[PDB]
């Protein structure tokens, strides 16, 4: 059944509004898309406060009120016989695709342990560049959490889009690891006969700029950036961060000056 | 955007976390008698040579290298005490992302004034094993240590062995075995789970080497500390620099700070700051030269601050936009102003310091390379 855990606040500093939230037990994507409808019997609840969040009590659970506070955002009446200021329009706060998908993320689903246990990068929901239906009254307008919870609970965002969410984090991570893990095992393996120190400070400074230049980064985001959320289909593509480096890291022939002539030119460039 | 660091910091997050796990083995641990030893004696002398164990993480660069936010993912990720050397260090490091007081509070700060060397002491073996160390540097705080000792045998150390100190600069090599002893004289003062748990006290240290012996020097140079601590495997360096995007100023700040050959080039590049702006921050070399502006600044309100300052009191201090040091009396010392101000069309200077007979220290910058070299040092752009 689904184990359900839901990140909550209250006017009068803990009415309950459960401003982001479900899994089930295993035994990856189609599963959440199936439950995020638009899907489980009983609806166990471990209700938390700021892994970074910590519980504070647990409902049993009328499955029909609960699934109405999740859906529509309302809170649930303390229905429930079974903090900080309302700063969190600060923080987490640059809009829809940030405020519901990485609230939800860092505070509450990397309990699934992934590489993305670890920060609040808030910086791979905007490589989550999944299609924006816009919608009216979204003014955001808000200073005393229903006036942020019914926001929340009801954008298409969190649908086949929150269940795409985790598995495009790690899926973005990977892809960055591998081309930086192999950038830096190409930096490390040529600091090892060495150079007069003159220019050994302009190959460090010149490697670290082609590999890791703001056009170069670019590119890479370019070639991480993810349209559909569907595995199957989504729009990534081989990075060239580590084919357009070895561009530079051809160093081979220093087997058998010319970072400063590198150096000038990318200088002129820039 | 930078994002070459949310990928720097993974790394550095691994040796932090296997450095906070490991558990010390039985003898390897202060017991608490020999902290009421300490308080029993009368003149440093009485003092039993003995390892005080601790493992130290190093995050050193330039001023706005990055660093700030290795604090700010590690703090958020690692359980930490951040603190800092002193309240500039403290009001920074301070809440962006998700208090912090300096680690001079954290062991407690009467204890101010303080007639630090007064009582004396000679090493033994040349390659001192740490025992020698801390035995000396114990002795330093004699009338500091003594009372911190007395009264807590008469708690944020015990919350987490992991201890952020940004600016590390600040604090004399006499503050690493401090943070060590009283660390170590909480925890099996109130036994702790973290003294049951035999875990030695994993400090991070953070600030720059050359650009304000410190702390950083008293690990980086001493060899003994370096076999103890690993700092091979304990060393994380931010190439970068965020607030300077002009080609041949940075070219300067790097010849500067890691240690090469001065160029005739540079020297002509620098022949165009000399300039014998109500706004320049006057840095000077006295602390007489500054009031100094008694005369002329002052009461030239009277006909018509930190605008004051010394270049080796603005280490760490946050300018906006001249040096007038005094001639003779000066290249690890400009080094210090002229970074403060983000960018060149602020800096003004009064005799070309790269021209004028100066002083240059020259052994950090060695090691920063040596490290730079090193294939286990972490380093991120
Ligand atoms: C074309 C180019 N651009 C490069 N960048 C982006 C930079 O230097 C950026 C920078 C600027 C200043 C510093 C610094 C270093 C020590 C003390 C103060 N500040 C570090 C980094 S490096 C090269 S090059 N000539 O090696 O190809």
């Amino acid at each position: 059944p689904v184990e359900v855990t839901a990140l909550y606040a209250t006017d009068g500093c803990v009415p309950v509004y459960i401003f982001s939230y479900a899994y089930t037990h295993d035994g990856r994507f189609e599963e959440s898309r199936a439950l995020y409808q638009a899907n489980g019997d009983s609806f166990r609840v471990t209700f938390c406060l700021l892994g970074r969040t910590r519980p504070m009590f647990v409902c049993r659970f009328d499955v029909a009120a609960l699934q109405d506070a999740l859906a529509h955002g309302t809170p649930l009446q303390p229905h429930i016989a079974t903090a900080q200021s309302p700063w969190f329009l600060s923080k987490f706060g640059p809009d829809e695709k940030s405020l519901v998908l990485t609230t939800r993320y860092y505070l509450l689903q990397a309990q699934r342990l992934g590489g993305g246990g670890a920060q609040a990068i808030k910086d791979i929901c905007a490589t989550y560049a999944i299609p924006h239906a816009p919608r009216p009254d979204t003014v955001s307008a808000a200073s005393l959490f229903a006036a942020i919870t019914r926001f929340c609970c009801t954008s298409q965002y969190a649908g086949a889009a929150a269940a795409g969410f985790p598995l495009y984090v790690e899926r973005r991570i990977a892809a960055d690891v591998r081309e930086t893990s192999a950038l830096e095992k190409f930096i490390t393996h040529d600091r090892s006969l060495r150079v007069s120190d003159r220019e050994f400070i302009t190959y460090i400074y010149l490697a670290h700029f082609e590999c890791f230049s703001p056009p170069r980064l670019a590119t890479h985001l370019r070639a991480v950036t993810t349209h559909d959320p569907n595995p199957a289909a989504s729009t990534e593509q081989p990075s060239p961060l580590g084919r357009e480096a070895v561009q530079f890291f051809c160093h081979v022939r220093a087997q058998l000056s010319f970072f400063e002539r590198k150096a000038s030119r990318n200088a002129l460039e820039h | 955007l930078n994002f070459t660091s949310m990928h720097g910091v993974q790394p550095i997050l691994k040796r932090i976390r296997e450095l906070s796990q490991q558990q010390l083995d039985g003898a390897q641990v202060p017991h608490l008698q020999w902290f009421r030893d300490v308080a029993a004696l009368e003149s440093p002398a009485g003092l039993p040579l003995r390892e005080f164990p601790f493992a130290v993480y190093l995050i050193t660069g330039n001023a706005g290298s990055g660093k700030s936010t290795c604090v700010q993912t590690i703090n958020e990720v690692l359980d930490c005490v951040v603190t800092g050397a002193t309240r500039i260090a403290a009001q920074n490091m301070y809440s962006g992302a998700f208090p912090i007081n300096t680690i001079f509070h954290e062991f407690g700060f009467n204890h101010v004034q303080a007639q630090l060397g007064q009582y004396p002491y000679t090493l033994t073996s040349n390659p001192a094993s740490l025992e020698d160390l801390q035995r000396r540097d114990l002795t330093y705080y004699w009338e500091v240590i003594l009372d911190l000792t007395k009264r807590a045998l008469a708690p944020a150390f015990t919350r987490s062995n992991v201890i952020v100190i940004d600016e590390a600069g600040l604090l004399g090599r006499h503050l690493l075995t401090a943070v060590v002893y009283c660390w170590w004289m909480i925890n099996a003062l109130y036994h702790t789970p973290q003294y049951a748990a035999r875990l030695r006290p994993v400090l991070v240290c953070v600030g720059s080497p050359t650009q304000t012996e410190n702390v950083l020097t008293y690990l980086i140079c001493n060899r003994t500390l370096r076999e103890y601590a690993r700092l091979s495997y304990s060393w994380a360096i931010f190439i970068n620099n965020k607030r300077c995007v002009e080609h041949e100023f940075g070219n300067l700040m790097k010849v500067l700070e890691y240690g090469l050959p001065i160029t005739e080039e540079h020297m002509q590049f620098v022949d165009r700051f000399v300039v014998p702006l109500p706004g320049w921050t006057r840095l000077f070399s006295s602390h007489k030269e500054v009031s100094a502006y008694m005369a002329k600044l002052h009461a030239y309100l009277k006909v018509t601050s930190k605008l004051a300052m010394t270049i080796t009191r603005s280490q760490g201090l946050s300018l906006d936009k001249a040096i007038c040091f005094t001639p003779g009396n000066l290249l690890n010392s400009a080094y210090v102003a002229m970074s403060r101000t983000t960018s060149s069309e602020f800096l003004r200077m009064n005799l070309n310091p790269l021209r004028e007979r100066h002083e240059r220290d020259d052994v950090i910058s060695e090691h920063i390379l040596s490290a730079l070299r090193d294939p286990n040092v972490v380093i991120v752009y």
